[PDB]
């Protein structure tokens, strides 16, 4: 799954001041609530595919879980990401990084993952918002280390709590190989940028 | 349609009923009268009625807009076009079943 | 011409998008339940209901 | 000064500047007409006064309207569909319309 994406910082000061330039033009608000664990494969032999995207990603979305409810680590639903990378030569351009948007449906949900053995890394928690555009969306950024391990309860760690907003327009493309959708919604999403422009400036960064 | 069935006994005076269980007689907000006109199926039983000591020839109905005339008595369940072909099946008894009431 | 920069810095003091949805009126709150007869009762009309049962 | 009072404060800053001209016009008339050094001797403590205080005033309506940052596009909005008041006020006239 072809993600294409940008990115651009919004200080909290002029945040949801953007949001009024936003959510009211857009569908949404949706605040997100997911708890990752960047489960790393430490594997042998060199060359591992070591790459950032080739340690596991399972992605608990709870939005709508409690902040103190116990049944989630297992029950809640979960997923599980790669990826691959965003193309080379992608300058300025959108990235674009095709996803395995994995799903989950048992009562075991980790275990797995340390079935095939991968060892814990770091985590983090999507937790800004976005807005629609049909099969594109706009996920502008807010991702607060947890309390704890395996803790569902706040106050989380962002890097600064006068945190930045890492404002993110993008798609899903199903398959790369057609022209189609490719400029289609880089068109489209370029007027998302003409849209943001209006309040702020995304850029591409390499990934 | 049930105004055609209901009309349809009223020939006859056979005990039938009507059985609404809508959606809309629920909404403990406005919001969910917006959920309340879905097409989804909706049952409405009916419950045709002159035999005595015998349990009535209960009936499936889920008339769902797309995407719907099943009854069931003590020997299989039927899906029917129309509700005509529902009649008809019920005269099929107002014969056969009255003859095998006999043969009891 | 100062009139005209004037009435332009006007536009750009107002231009700012409205801090949210703004009041009107929402004066008098709709019964849940006439639009219940009438939902049910007008579709109920000639009907043969029997109640609820078990 | 918020929302409107900035601007408002141009409005009534508005009419501070035509009369500039009637002081203007009295500086020519110091010695065009009253022979006197210092009727303009005082209006030139005015005239510059009147105008480039009101001028300050502007720019700094303006750099302080750059402080505030109002964003000059105008967003094209999606076509919008209902807002809260608008929907809640349609069900009040649905129960007008029962």
């Amino acid at each position: 799954m072809q993600e294409l994406y940008l990115l651009g910082v919004v200080p909290s000061r002029r945040f949801e001041a953007v949001v009024n330039s936003l959510s009211k033009t857009l569908d949404g608000p949706k605040t997100i609530l997911e708890f990752w664990v960047v489960y790393r494969p430490k594997d042998v032999p060199p060359n591992l595919p070591r790459q950032p995207d080739s340690w596991l990603r399972l992605c608990s979305n709870i939005e709508s879980h409690d902040e103190t409810d116990t049944e989630w680590s297992k029950n809640t639903q979960w997923s599980m990401y790669l990826e691959g990378n965003s193309e080379p030569k992608r300058e300025d351009k959108c990235g674009i990084r095709p996803v395995n948007r994995a799903k989950l449906t048992n009562g075991s949900v980790t275990e797995f993952v340390e079935k095939m053995g991968y060892e814990f890394s770091h985590e983090y928690i999507i937790q800004g918002l976005e807005y629609f555009f049909f099969d594109t969306t706009v996920r502008i950024y807010q991702t607060l280390i947890p309390s704890q391990q395996r803790s569902i309860k706040p106050p989380f760690h962002p890097m600064n709590e006068e945190q930045p907003w890492i404002l993110h327009v993008y798609t899903h493309v199903a398959d790369a190989s057609n022209q189609v959708a490719m400029a289609k919604a880089e068109a489209n999403l370029t007027k998302v940028k003409t849209l943001l422009s209006a309040f702020c400036d995304l850029k591409n960064v390499r990934l | 349609e049930s105004l055609e069935f209901q009309r349809w006994l009223k020939q006859r005076d056979i005990s039938f009923k009507f059985m609404p269980n809508y959606p809309w007689e629920k909404a403990k907000d406005f919001l969910e009268l917006e959920n309340s006109l879905s097409i989804n199926r909706l049952s409405i039983s009916w419950r045709i009625m002159v035999s005595n000591f015998e349990p009535a020839i209960f009936i499936q109905h889920t008339p769902t807009l797309h995407g719907v005339w099943r009854c069931k008595d003590q020997y299989s369940s039927n899906q029917f076009s129309s509700l005509k072909n529902v009649c008809q099946y019920i005269e099929h008894h107002i014969n056969s079943l009255s003859r095998r009431s006999k043969k009891t | 011409q100062l009139l005209d920069v004037s009435r332009q810095i006007k536009s750009y003091w107002l231009t700012n998008s409205l801090s949210t949805s703004f009041p009107t009126v929402d004066y008098s709150e709709p019964d849940l339940e006439k639009v219940k007869r009438t939902l049910t009762k007008l579709q109920n009309h000639l009907l043969e209901v029997s109640l609820i049962e078990p | 000064s918020s929302d409107t009072q900035q601007v408002q404060n141009i409005l009534e800053l508005e009419a501070k500047i035509p009369d500039i001209l009637s002081s203007a016009g009295k500086c020519i008339e110091a010695i065009q007409l009253n022979n006197s050094l210092e009727d303009f001797r005082k209006y030139s403590k005015e005239f510059l006064e009147t105008v480039e205080f009101i001028s300050t005033g502007l720019r700094r309506q303006a750099l302080e309207l750059e402080k505030a940052e109002v964003p000059v596009v105008s967003l094209q909005p999606k076509k919008r569909y209902a807002s809260t008041p608008l929907s809640n006020l349609i069900f009040d006239q649905s129960s007008k319309l029962i």
